[PDB]
């Protein structure tokens, strides 16, 4: 038994509608309905929305609706603001195993937005310890597809890389991302210019930001 | 209300052990289901099993069923989750959750904060705080490598600096340490106007590292 | 969640 929910980029302001459907139905033979929805927004416990498909839990604001049946189910935000983004899950409860949904993330949709980009050198103090990590940022993009890639002396870099994203920011609706090339303090002093460059929809050509070892 | 307990670590192939303190009322109660739920980082909501009242209505997820056990302790007003021969896909943040068996009792279920639990051989050990430095909008920063486990906490200028302050994931090396950097990003006409620190908090190894960023 | 239906 299985419920099945994702991203969803919503305009501020406008509707968003998730769905959730279960393998069975989930009307129990006292006539209750034992389907709720969570939201959990970066950082949080989950928050109970809705519970029995269409009740509001305390304090829960009236954007927030639900409605379904039997095995098709939808929860509703009349106008979707910054504090509704995050992950929507729904859950059953007619049966043991009590189990959730995949989640659905709701992201604020807005205008592409181009990132700045900052290269920075390994620091004195860590080569002192045998290892250089050089680091690649971008900074404050839309959308989150996003590409960079390292290069060593022009060569390009493959497996040595490691990077991660930001949540969506709460006040412009951008992304972050921070990639991290590593090497030994041997192989990092046989070469001389370091590079990352990025791809992103927002220019109108790669960006590319380097420095010379020394 | 509800609050988690657990021991930090658990090597792999060994057994996890969990505890919940309920408070406000009394365990026994037949108003309400009391669940263990799971999330590993990044990832979505799982059960893992729950008890109605006594050791004689616990269900599990079919996923676990023959690895997990759940008991109570009403002397305690506790329940317990113990998980054997754990796994990496073991590290998650465990979550206990007390749900109304009716909406005539209440509307409204009670989420603990949840409790990480990381499965790993390494050790536990603080971070080191490396400079990521400068040299219309310029980036600094902090790059905090090879600590174990997780969560670090990073804040700029002892929490007087937030906006613009983006502080990444952490990533899992093949060392089994984390690493993970902050920056913030400044008008380059503010680089020496006031000073740049990052306050590194590193809660399993209870260290705390202070560093300043400068050209 | 509030009601459980796993309990009737």
């Amino acid at each position: 038994i299985v419920m099945t929910q994702l991203s969803l980029s919503v305009t501020p302001g406008e509707p968003a509608s998730i769905s959730c459907r279960s393998s069975q139905s989930l009307l129990h033979s006292n006539g209750h309905t034992y389907l709720h929805w969570y939201l959990q927004k970066p950082g949080h416990s989950p928050q109970l929305l809705i519970y029995e498909v269409s009740n509001r839990a305390s304090g829960v604001p009236d954007r927030f609706s639900g409605s379904g049946s039997g095995t098709d189910f939808t929860l509703k935000i009349s106008r979707v603001e910054a504090e509704d983004v995050g992950v929507y899950y729904c859950e059953q409860t007619l049966q043991t195993p009590l189990t959730f949904g995949g989640g659905t993330r709701v992201q604020i949709k807005r205008t592409v937005a181009a990132p700045s980009v900052f290269i920075f050198p390994p620091s004195e103090d860590q080569v002192k310890s045998g290892t250089v990590s050089v680091v690649c940022l971008l900074n404050n993009f839309y959308p989150r597809e996003a590409s960079v890639k390292w290069k060593v002396d022009g060569v390009l870099k493959t497996g040595n890389s490691q990077e991660s994203v930001t949540e969506q920011d709460s006040k412009d609706n951008t992304y972050s991302l921070s990639s991290t090339l590593t090497l030994s303090n041997t192989d990092y002093q046989s070469h001389n210019v370091y590079a990352c460059e990025v791809t992103h929809q927002g220019l109108s050509s790669p960006v590319t930001k380097s420095f010379n070892r020394g | 209300q509800l609050q988690e307990s657990g021991p930090g670590v658990v090597k792999p192939s060994e057994t996890l052990s969990l505890t919940c303190a309920v408070s406000g009322g009394t365990i026994s109660s037949g108003s309400y289901y009391w669940s263990w739920i799971r999330q590993p980082p990044g990832k979505g909501l799982e059960w893992i099993g729950g008890i109605y009242i006594n050791n004689k209505s616990i269900n599990y997820n079919p996923s676990l069923r023959g690895r997990v056990t759940i008991s109570i302790d009403t002397s305690k007003n506790q329940f317990s989750l113990k998980l054997s021969a754990v796994t990496a896909a073991d590290t998650a943040v465990y979550y206990c959750r007390r749900d109304p068996i009716s909406s005539t009792i209440e509307e409204f279920d009670y989420w603990g904060q949840g409790v990480l639990v990381t499965v790993s051989s390494a050790s536990t050990k603080g971070p080191s705080v490396f400079p990521l430095a400068p040299s219309s909008t310029a980036a600094l920063g902090c790059l905090v490598k090879d600590y174990f486990p997780e969560p670090v906490t990073v804040s700029w200028n002892s929490g007087s600096l937030t906006s613009g302050v983006h502080t990444f994931p952490a990533v899992l090396q093949s060392s089994g340490l984390y690493s993970l950097s902050s920056v913030v990003t400044v008008p380059s006409s503010s680089l020496g106007t006031q000073t740049y620190v990052c306050n590194v908090n590193h809660k399993p190894s209870n260290t705390k590292v202070d560093k300043r960023v400068e050209i | 969640a509030v009601g459980i239906g796993a309990v009737f």
